[PDB]
């Protein structure tokens, strides 16, 4: 069949308008081969532009749609859906970019953008005639899903999921769930205990009837795509029977073995057979075999006899629809600004380390003390953006909550004390939410703690007292302020957690710049990513609080939800395929494919390569590698971009 | 190792015996200094780069082709010298722009500056391409005293482009003074500047002075017997400003100053007439005493 | 009462456009990267015992106050890079005041003493040149009476000349090469 | 009187967002380049650039996602061996070896993506025209 | 050419027929053994280096085999008779650039097992004569045929 | 929008076509709840079904019985900017794409009438009243813009130069009704300087409303950077109080805002505004907190960053649904951390702006969380 084109240059008002020449564009693409219908509209987007494009289709019997216009990552669906209610198969669209890629760069070369214009048409028509009607491949949907991360997204996630009738699997990393808030004694802005929020919670997902909870267990692998994945959890050995174990701790009473406890931050000691803290989930007991000296004290008290040094880690296997990334966030590391002295100063703390002390259930009983000589501070500073808004430690984000937790800290403190003197270090106060600049109004108001607008230069200790000054400029008054402190208190930002990167590798999902998983689109899918089937939720995303980790993890549970209640979801067919009257099974395909979709087989006598068409992710690795040209991506064969090559010197 | 030995001002028309205590510990360590004819004004960035940029980075570049002419790299023993031709060098390296605008002006004067020159300071050759233990190696006469070792700040700064590691926390010339069986004594605000950089101590002479009595103070209350310097400007604001303070707020000290050449001479066996202490404004003799 | 007649609203693209090329328009153009935290001041050592106080020349140059320029506070910074190495917003500080103070000197505002220093460069072709003292201390140290520099060779004194006159440094200190002195 | 023709190969994923970005916050650059859209810079193939020198390229850019950041995991890594190859090739053939030029750009890097453009046009425009074009329509 | 191709293309045109040639590379003519899991280049060799096994391919022992690159019907006489295929068939019709299809697959499966750390500067500094390792009887026909 | 500076309807308009030919969704738009009877799962709701006055199905959308009407009424999607007639169509890209005759400014003369072809305009059209059954229902009725009329000091309503936010956005906007030109409404002169005031009714115990509004921060940023892009040479000064950009890409985008677009900010909220009657230019009278004095620029546009309130409806709404309200005025929701999309009442949930003051990220977000509760 002959290639019928029909070219659509838009102006965009004067976005393109402006400094490209649409309506000599126009002329210029009608003098090209196979263009039979060229306009130029304002809009092309716009209704009147979208009815113009179906009018010709039907009208000049089109069988290929060219627009010049934005780019394919902001209209190509829109495009292709529009040809596609014309009766033109979605794939014999074509979209060249003339305006981030040309009238936005080259203002100021209005005659050059022009004909940049015409030679990025002339490559559009080039590819345009060679393309073929392509159709998607329909593929079943498992009905079950994968939460990673048990914090208060991830527990959200699995109990929408499972109050919906869907099965859930939730696999958390270390023996209970709850993440950072369950090291939090109160939460901001309510005040409200984080236990008030987060235990019932836990309560329910662990004995959810919809929800299997793997804790102590990690993914080791994901293979597959949406709607087919197959996953392997590592069910790591705690050396306990679970099903015998009470969690009564008799046994903790006898270790003779110290570990620093891992949920205080190092500020508590914990045993080799422990419990994360006291209304942990499950309320089950685990025995760290990295310090265990098995000398069997703790199996002695042991009533139902649960201890078991003999246990294996167990590799379950798991067929999954959608899976959800709820790994959370870990503290920043403020050892790298020197000048707070932080790992120096016995009495620099972080504030994650201060909410284990606040705590009631914390290593200190709920009481506020200097770890130089265990006496309480009368005198609290907190040096806001530590490790965030700033480039020298490659953090150039806003952490998002520690302007609200500093304010909410020193309220307890000043709760807890009256007498003590709390001044906040900060450069703007950022209390955007819901009863936030209340919050804020109600710490200076009513707990009387003072705002000192100024970012500190430095920290200095006196070796002899271990009491703190604290070097900032009072930039309100434009004086310099060196006033002595017995605790400074370090708002630590948000980094993405230690596994993240294990994490990021298995699910094949990308970083924004500030580290944290990319979600598919800022604005409309903020909890998608561009890998189908596979869903964000929590600060694993970015630097947010409880109320936003808990709306995602709803969010998540809905976009999850989607394919599964479906049933059937559909996958591009920009992929590769075989032509076997041409491959001689040379074998160079086999490796290349990270997915493994390629694979050799036996057909008519003769060995010949043979593409898994639901494993291919369309890359086009395989066929740029293939050396008898047997192997293609449709949508992008070498003779397609051969002739889109041509094309920006000359016409075919 | 071959080096384009760049002498600057201070060190070869005022503090000669630094260059001649130079010129012993470097042949001593196995380094060949070759003259650097007709070099002139690094020039001093603190007039110079406040006065017209483009002025100080032509000049500099002027000075960095005597030194690619003879094939070779260039040393110093000067913080203000080692700033300006090192910064000169990364910035024609980094901008072609600036490298252009020189080379247009270097043209007149027949030259043209390639970017083969890297410029070095003494202590972190002697740190990174010697080694400290050649150091100890080389002294004759130990010099058991405690010192107050003064880094200045065009040294380590800034770390960007410098890459000589921390700038808050650094351990070189601790570990070089250390060597000669010397003691490096820990003071209060140690990084902290010595008030004469940036032209301050000729524009706000009170101002520079009022930052280096600080800096004594705070190295007689760690119990240093003299201070060490890489930088013919901070021996300059210690040796002449200990006179000022004097004069002006009626502060005596009597403290010893050394630059690192003349501390490194003294270890290795020379004799205290040919380090020129007798030039110094404040006496070394009590210091002599004591080793 | 700052009121906008006094402002002059090009001061920060100005002080941009005397650092390019030299040190840089990224280097400079870093001023507007400022978010006004005083981490600079606090770090500054000479703002301990003056009114000088780093944040607010950065304020200063953002909002277009002309009298940074005529200010003496601009000089007492000795450019020890402390604010450079600790600022969050990577604002190059240190090579921003001395590219201020290059407005500075064409305006007219500099101290007689750096002045001096400039027409001994000139002169001399150093700073601090050798006096007859200087020969003396060289000969009884074991060093040559006059060291290699540009002091002593004509050919060297001249090629400098011949660069400052193309820089327009000479007009910019005021010297008069006919009476070999300053003017002013 | 000349300005230099360059063509570009651009993954979807990042170089392609990069480009977008440049765009989208108005920073100029050259407009000698025309960009080709591919899914993966494991797409790019020998073929693809020498095609373009023979139609009368005078400089060839490709733009990938960053080492360990491809978005189907390890296309560029593919890319990374084959333009390694094909600079070589490039000389023996008697093109200037910087008359290919390869970068790893994400989607939000586009004031870098505008340097490289920028230095790229400036590198093509000091090198003057391929003459192959020249060369073989003798 | 072989002489029966030659006599097959022109007995076709006599009767009337469209004379049709064989479309696959030569690894199927080729009785060589390959790897099940696929092919995987360790390290390059030239032709004299070392002592090639008579069964596995020369390409996945190291050697330049133009053999993946190159159009069937000779009936492979070279890697059965000791030595690389040198691809004087030419390519398949769906290959424009042979050497340059050759590059690309040789450098795709270079160091494969080991993708994210292999060095890309092994092959290009193990190859010294690549023109005449890949356009031997093709560089007319290449996108650059020529050295400028 | 930012952080990213995407065109809104280029990137919303493909939801609103999504929604219109949904086969699971039934649309009723020009269209409102009268009533909600039962309880969760039972729910019997009254949707009236507005009369447009214009046969629907007839109804083309080409916009030619409008030139004739001699009623000009303020066009609401211009905040008031733009003039509008009694029979209209809301925006160029509106879905579904069909005209209106407003009855609260119609004068019936039927001049409109003589000029439609489809004889669509029918007067004697009636209002129908839909029932159906429903399980669960979603509140998602937005806010609405703060009327700073109020902050007397500042001019709005007095002043031609001193405009919102929200009508800045129209003006901006190519489809707006001064085809995005941003020009001084006393003499249609684009402004050289413009100043950005910031929390305007908000953080203000004085106006009532005590809460941030979450995102002026961010749009005075993007809206300054639309103009720096549009016109370089504009000189732009942004008064705040505290810059919040707290989520990803703000902190970036606020930088940006300084380092690439030269935008410049001012610590220190306006006392007051004065105009000089001779020119209509205004004088920001504040103090510049971060030197200790009190600055008194001229500017040719002062821009007012309004906050966000509940939207006038929102009164019914709480009446017909049997919900609460928080402090803020907007509705409340189950708890802030254990349900922040459900409500005390069963079976009735929250999503957008209605619930609080949030971006679209947040707002889309809780569209999500929300369908997933119901
Ligand atoms: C000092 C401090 C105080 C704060 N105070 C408040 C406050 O008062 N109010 C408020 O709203 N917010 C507060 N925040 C923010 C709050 O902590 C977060 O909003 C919240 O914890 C985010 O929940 P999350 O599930 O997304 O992440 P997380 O709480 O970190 O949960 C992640 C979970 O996933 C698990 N996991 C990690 N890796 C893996 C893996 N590879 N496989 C399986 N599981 C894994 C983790 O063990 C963890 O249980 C505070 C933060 C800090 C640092
Ligand atoms: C000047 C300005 C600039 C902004 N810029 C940005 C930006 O750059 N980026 C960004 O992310 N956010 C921005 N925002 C915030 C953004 O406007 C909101 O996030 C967004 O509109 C929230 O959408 P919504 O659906 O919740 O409410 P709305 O957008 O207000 O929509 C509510 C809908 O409900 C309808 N409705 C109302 N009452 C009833 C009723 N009784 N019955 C039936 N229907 C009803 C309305 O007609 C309306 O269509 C900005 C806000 C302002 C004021
Ligand atoms: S198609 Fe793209 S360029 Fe044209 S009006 Fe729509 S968004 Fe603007
Ligand atoms: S292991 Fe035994 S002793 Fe320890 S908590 Fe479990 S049941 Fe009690
Ligand atoms: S056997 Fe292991 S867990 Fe039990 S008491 Fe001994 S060290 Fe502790
Ligand atoms: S929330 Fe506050 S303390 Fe935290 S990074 Fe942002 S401004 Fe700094
Ligand atoms: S690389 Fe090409 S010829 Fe070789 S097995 Fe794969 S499809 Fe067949
Ligand atoms: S094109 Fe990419 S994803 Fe698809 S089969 Fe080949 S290597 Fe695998
Ligand atoms: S440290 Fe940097 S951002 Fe902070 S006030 Fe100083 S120059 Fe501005
Ligand atoms: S460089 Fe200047 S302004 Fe900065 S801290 Fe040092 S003396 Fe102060
Ligand atoms: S030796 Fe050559 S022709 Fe034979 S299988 Fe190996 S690559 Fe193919
Ligand atoms: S070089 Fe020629 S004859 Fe030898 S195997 Fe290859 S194609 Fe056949
Ligand atoms: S009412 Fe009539 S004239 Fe108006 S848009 Fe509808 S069909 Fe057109
Ligand atoms: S009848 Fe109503 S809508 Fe029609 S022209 Fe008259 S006032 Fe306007
Ligand atoms: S977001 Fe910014 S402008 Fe808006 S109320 Fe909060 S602080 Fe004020
Ligand atoms: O005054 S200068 O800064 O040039 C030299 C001090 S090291
Ligand atoms: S997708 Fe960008 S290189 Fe693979
Ligand atoms: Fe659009």
């Amino acid at each position: 069949e002959e290639p019928r084109i029909g070219v659509y240059v838009c102006h965009c008002g004067v976005n393109i308008g402006g400094t490209v020449d649409c309506p000599d564009v126009t002329e210029f693409a009608k003098t090209l081969k196979n263009v039979v219908v060229a306009r130029d509209y304002k809009y092309m987007c716009a209704d009147p532009g979208q009815e113009m494009i179906k009018k010709d289709i039907k009208e000049h019997n089109l069988n290929r749609v060219v627009v010049a216009a934005c780019s394919p990552r902001l209209h190509e669906p829109t495009f292709r859906r529009c040809v596609a209610e014309a009766g033109l198969n979605p794939f014999l669209f074509e979209f060249a970019n003339i305006r981030e890629h040309c009238s936005w760069v080259h203002m100021h070369e209005k005659e050059k953008a022009t004909e940049k214009a015409k030679d990025l048409v002339r490559m559009a028509v080039a590819k345009a005639r060679l393309l073929e009607p392509l159709e998607f491949i329909k593929v079943g949907v498992t009905q079950r899903a994968l939460v990673i991360g048990g914090g208060v997204a991830g527990i959200q996630t699995a109990l929408d999921l499972g109050d919906m009738g869907f099965e859930t699997i939730l696999v958390e990393k270390t023996p209970s769930v709850g993440g950072r808030m369950a090291q939090l004694d109160k939460t901001f802005p309510t005040n409200d205990c984080s236990i008030c929020i987060l235990a019932p919670k836990m309560v329910d997902v662990a004995k959810h009837p919809n929800v299997k909870l793997y804790a102590y267990s990690e993914v080791v692998d994901v293979q597959g795509y949406v709607g087919n994945f197959k996953v392997k959890i590592m069910k790591k050995a705690r050396y306990i029977d679970e099903t015998k174990c009470t969690g009564c701790g008799q046994c903790s009473e006898v270790c003779p073995i110290d570990v620093p406890n891992e949920f205080d931050m190092g500020i508590g000691m914990r045993k080799a057979i422990y419990k994360p803290f006291p209304q942990a989930v499950p309320a089950k007991y685990t025995i760290d075999k990295e310090h265990c000296i098995e000398c069997g004290l703790c199996a002695k008290v042991c009533g139902p006899n649960a201890i078991d040094f003999d246990q294996e880690p167990e590799i379950i296997e798991a067929e999954v629809g959608t899976i959800i990334c709820a790994i959370g966030y870990d503290a920043f590391d403020p050892t790298v600004r020197e000048e707070y002295g932080y790992g120096v100063y016995d009495n620099v703390v972080t504030a994650l380390e201060l909410e284990r002390m606040i705590n009631a259930s914390g290593p200190t009983g709920g009481k506020v003390i200097r770890l130089s000589d265990g006496q309480k501070p009368k005198r609290i500073a907190f040096i806001q953006c530590v490790g965030s808004r700033d480039a020298k430690v490659g953090n150039k984000y806003c952490s998002n909550v520690c302007c609200m937790y500093a304010m909410k800290n020193s309220q307890l403190i000043k709760e807890k004390s009256p007498d003590t003197e709390i001044d906040i270090y900060y450069m703007d106060i950022r209390a955007f939410s819901k009863g936030y600049e209340e919050f804020y109004e109600r710490s200076a108001k009513q707990y009387g703690i003072k705002f000192m607008r100024g970012r500190p230069s430095q920290v200095i200790e006196d070796p002899e007292t271990g009491n703190l000054v604290v070097r900032a400029e009072d930039t309100l008054l434009g004086e310099i302020l060196e006033k002595e402190y017995d605790l400074v208190v370090l708002s630590v930002g948000m980094v993405p957690t230690k596994s993240a990167d294990e994490v990021q590798k298995i699910l094949g999902i990308s970083r924004t710049p500030d580290q944290f998983f990319m979600e598919a689109h800022p604005k409309l899918r903020p909890v998608d990513t561009a890998t189908d089937g596979v869903y964000l939720a929590g600060a694993c995303q970015g630097p947010k609080d409880i109320p936003a980790s808990v709306a995602q993890g709803s969010a998540a549970a809905s976009r999850a939800a989607i394919p599964l209640a479906k049933g059937e979801v559909e996958v591009e067919p920009i992929i590769a395929s075989v032509d076997a009257e041409i491959c001689g099974g040379c074998g160079v395909c086999v490796k290349q494919c990270p997915y493994g979709a390629p694979r050799l087989v036996e057909k008519d006598g003769k060995v010949v390569a043979e593409v898994i068409s639901a494993l291919c992710k369309g890359c086009g690795t395989c066929p740029a590698g293939c050396p008898s040209g047997a192997l293609e991506q449709d949508h992008f064969k070498t003779i397609q971009l051969f002739k889109q090559i041509e094309g920006m010197f000359r016409d075919t | 190792m071959k080096y384009a030995f760049f002498l600057g001002c201070i060190m070869p028309n005022r503090y000669a015996g630094v260059e001649a205590a130079t010129r012993t510990v470097m042949e001593k360590l196995g380094v060949e200094l070759v003259d650097m004819t007709g070099a002139s004004c690094c020039p001093a960035p603190g007039v110079f780069g406040s006065f017209d940029q483009k002025t100080w980075l032509t000049l500099a570049a002027r000075n960095l082709c005597i030194a690619e002419e003879m094939g070779v790299d260039i040393v110093t023993v000067c913080n203000g010298c080692y700033g300006s031709l090192f910064e000169a060098a990364h910035l024609l390296h980094d901008n072609k722009e600036a490298l252009n605008f020189v080379n247009e002006k270097l043209d007149k004067v027949g030259k043209e500056y390639k970017g083969n020159v890297k410029v070095r300071h003494f202590a972190e050759l002697i740190y990174n391409d010697i080694g400290v233990d050649k150091i100890a190696e080389k002294v004759e006469r130990p010099l058991n005293i405690n010192v107050g070792v003064h880094y200045g700040c065009h040294f380590l700064k800034p770390t960007d482009v410098k890459h000589l590691g921390s700038a808050e926390r650094p351990v070189m010339l601790d570990e070089i003074v250390e060597a000669t069986g010397a003691k490096s004594v820990p003071y209060a605000d140690k990084m902290m500047c010595c008030g004469a950089g940036g032209g301050v101590r000729a524009r706000e002479l009170e101002l520079s002075l009022d930052m280096t009595n600080e800096k004594i103070e705070n190295m007689i209350k760690a119990g240093a017997d003299c201070t060490v310097n890489v930088c013919p400007f901070c021996h300059l604001q210690f040796d002449r400003g200990q006179i000022e303070i004097k004069e002006k707020f009626g502060k005596e000290y009597n403290f010893p100053v050394l630059h690192l050449s003349q501390l490194l001479g003294l270890a290795m066996g020379m004799d205290p007439k040919d380090l020129a202490l007798s030039v110094h404004q404040i006496s070394v003799d009590p210091l002599l005493k004591k080793i | 009462m700052i009121y906008s007649s006094d402002l002059n609203k090009n001061l920060a693209s100005q002080i941009i456009e005397a650092g390019t090329p030299i040190p840089g328009d990224d280097v400079v153009s870093s001023l507007k990267a400022c978010y006004q935290c005083g981490t600079c001041t606090g770090s500054c050592p000479s703002g301990r015992r003056t009114s000088y106080r780093t944040r607010k020349v950065i304020r200063k140059a953002l909002l277009g106050m002309d009298d940074v320029l005529d200010s003496d506070d601009i000089w007492k910074c000795t450019t020890c890079y402390t604010c450079y190495e600790r600022c969050p917003r990577d604002v190059k500080v240190t090579e921003i005041i001395k590219t201020i103070r290059n407005l500075a000197a064409q305006k007219g505002n500099m101290a007689k003493a750096h002045k001096m220093t400039a027409m001994y460069v000139l002169k001399y072709g150093h700073a601090v040149p050798a006096n007859k003292n200087t020969a003396e201390l060289r000969k009884s140290i074991g060093l040559s009476e006059k060291a290699p520099i540009a002091q002593f060779s004509e050919k060297d004194l001249n090629e400098m000349n011949t660069l400052i006159k193309e820089l327009g440094f000479d007009e910019l200190i005021g010297f008069d090469w006919e009476k070999g002195a300053l003017k002013e | 009187e000349w300005e230099p023709k360059i063509i570009g190969f651009c993954c979807n994923w990042c170089t392609y967002g990069g480009a977008d970005t440049a765009g989208v916050g108005r920073m100029q650059y050259p407009p000698s380049i025309r960009i080709i859209r591919v899914m993966c810079s494991g797409r790019i193939e020998p073929s693809l650039i020498l095609k373009a020198f023979k139609e009368g390229a005078d400089g060839v850019f490709v733009g990938g996602c960053h080492l360990g950041d491809c978005h189907y995991d390890s296309g560029n890594y593919k890319w990374q061996r084959r333009v390694m190859m094909l600079y070589e090739l490039l000389e023996e053939l008697g093109i200037e070896k910087e008359r290919l030029n390869h970068e790893w750009i994400s989607a939000s890097e586009g004031e870098k993506f505008q340097n490289t453009m920028k230095d790229f046009y400036n590198k093509i425009e000091a090198l003057g025209p391929c003459k192959l074009k020249e060369e073989l329509d003798k | 050419p072989n002489p029966e191709m030659i006599a097959e293309v022109v007995k076709a045109l006599l009767e009337g027929k469209e004379p049709e040639l064989p479309k696959k590379n030569l690894c199927e003519e080729c009785a060589r053994k390959k790897s099940e899991e696929g092919v995987a280049i360790e390290t390059i060799k030239r032709n004299y280096e070392g002592n090639p096994d008579p069964e596995k391919c020369l390409l996945e022992q190291g050697y330049i085999c133009l053999g993946i690159a190159t159009r069937e019907g000779c009936g492979a006489p070279c890697p059965s008779s000791g030595v690389p295929c040198s691809g004087c068939s030419g390519p398949t019709d769906a290959v424009v650039d042979q050497g340059a299809k050759m590059i690309s697959a040789l450098c795709s499966d270079f160091g494969i097992d080991n993708d994210r750390d292999v060095d890309p500067m092994i092959l290009p500094k193990s190859i010294k004569d690549k023109i005449g390792s890949f356009y031997k009887f093709t560089l007319p026909s290449a996108f650059v045929p020529i050295r400028l």
